[PDB]
Parts: C-alpha cells; structure tokens; sequence
C-alpha cells in the first residue's frame, strides 16, 4: 500500500536499525524499560513513549497517513530522550548522532 | 533522582 514517500521512510528506518549505527542506535531499538532500568518517574515525565520497534510496527501495519506522521514519531522518540535525561548523558549524545542520520536522510527524500 | 544506566550487567 505504502506511497513512494512512505517507502523512503521505511528505507531510513531500516538503516537506523542496521549494524551501521548500532553503537548509538541500540538504546532506541525497543521501548524504554522503566522496570529494568528502575526509572520510577519515566512515565510521569514521558507521556507518549516512542521507539524504533514501535515505528516499525506502525509502518508494517500501515498506520502512517504520510511522511510527516513518520517523522513526528521519530522526533518524538528523540524529544523524549532529550526531555528525560540530563544534557550531559551519553544516551543524549547517542540520540543526537542518530538524529543526524535521520534528518539528513529525511531531507534528501525525493 | 533516577538516572538511566546504559552500563552492562
Ligand atoms: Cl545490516
């Protein structure tokens, strides 16, 4: 069903999940486990959690109306990371390098 | 205040 633009998005998503960016992309593979990491305030601070597996799920299930809907979730993921964690945290540095990859790919979408 | 720890277990 996917439109040409939403195919390009699935291409970007496929790249963000590859071994090429694993060094800084792995904390975003699955939802943030507030249990395991013992983050008792994560869901009180992050109202709308988001990760790459969820984005893949919605992409496979064709839940995105357009490319803008895709980008919104991907940025929501990064926004939550910036919002919850201190500015000096390594996971923030990881998010920034991965977002560099995303924004660069997304901007060059035909 | 809770801080997420990426360090392996
Ligand atoms: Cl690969």
């Amino acid at each position: 069903k996917l439109s040409e633009h939403l195919r390009y998005c699935d291409s970007i998503l496929r790249e963000m999940l590859s071994k090429k960016h694993a060094a800084y992309a792995w904390p975003f593979y699955k939802p943030v486990d507030a249990e395991a990491l013992e983050l008792h305030d994560y869901h009180d601070i992050i109202k709308h959690p988001m990760d790459l597996s969820t984005v893949k799920r919605k992409m496979d299930g064709r839940e995105y109306p357009d490319a803008q809907g895709f980008a919104a979730d991907v940025r929501l993921m990064f926004s939550n990371c910036y919002k919850y964690n201190p500015p000096d945290h390594e996971v923030v540095a990881m998010a920034r390098k991965l977002q560099d990859v995303f924004e660069m790919r997304f901007a060059k979408m035909p | 205040a809770p801080r997420k720890q990426l360090a392996t277990k």
